[PDB]
């Protein structure tokens, strides 16, 4: 398929790049905060237990 | 997002042409049109031979 | 054979080119994801094994 309107390989490459970007942002947060569970979004139950313990 | 990409790829598979095939079909039809013009030009002159008999 | 309506050599060249593009896209995806087996399509057995082990 030598189409000029659709480029599926670019779509797949963009999906992979977006996944890499998300992983990099997660590691950036985990470094600058020093916490693997810095908010309710990271893990709700363990974050709740930590808030109660603190 | 992945589903939207898949739907776009499906539409592209459904309507888009394989332009590498028409890259050859175009030259083939141009040469064919030239041969057709020459053949029609030869065929038009059949009546001219009648004058020689008189 | 001096056909005007068909061109088998173009067909063979197009098949070879499509094979080359398929290999190139496989290498693109393999470099981008960083894994030689990134989905069940790559190889289902070791894919499932690695998924369970991970």
């Amino acid at each position: 398929l030598n189409s000029i309107n659709t480029n599926a390989g670019a779509m797949i490459a963009l999906q992979n790049l977006n996944g890499t970007n998300s992983e990099l942002t997660t590691v950036q947060q985990r470094i600058n905060t020093g916490k693997k569970i810095a908010s309710a979004k990271d893990n709700g139950a363990i974050w709740a237990t930590a808030k109660n313990q603190s | 997002g992945k589903l939207q990409d898949s739907l776009d790829a499906g539409v592209g598979n459904l309507v888009d042409a394989d332009l590498a095939k028409e890259s050859a079909k175009l030259q083939s039809l141009q040469t064919k049109q030239q041969l057709g013009v020459q053949a029609l030009s030869i065929a038009n002159q059949s009546s001219s031979s009648i004058l020689s008999l008189f």
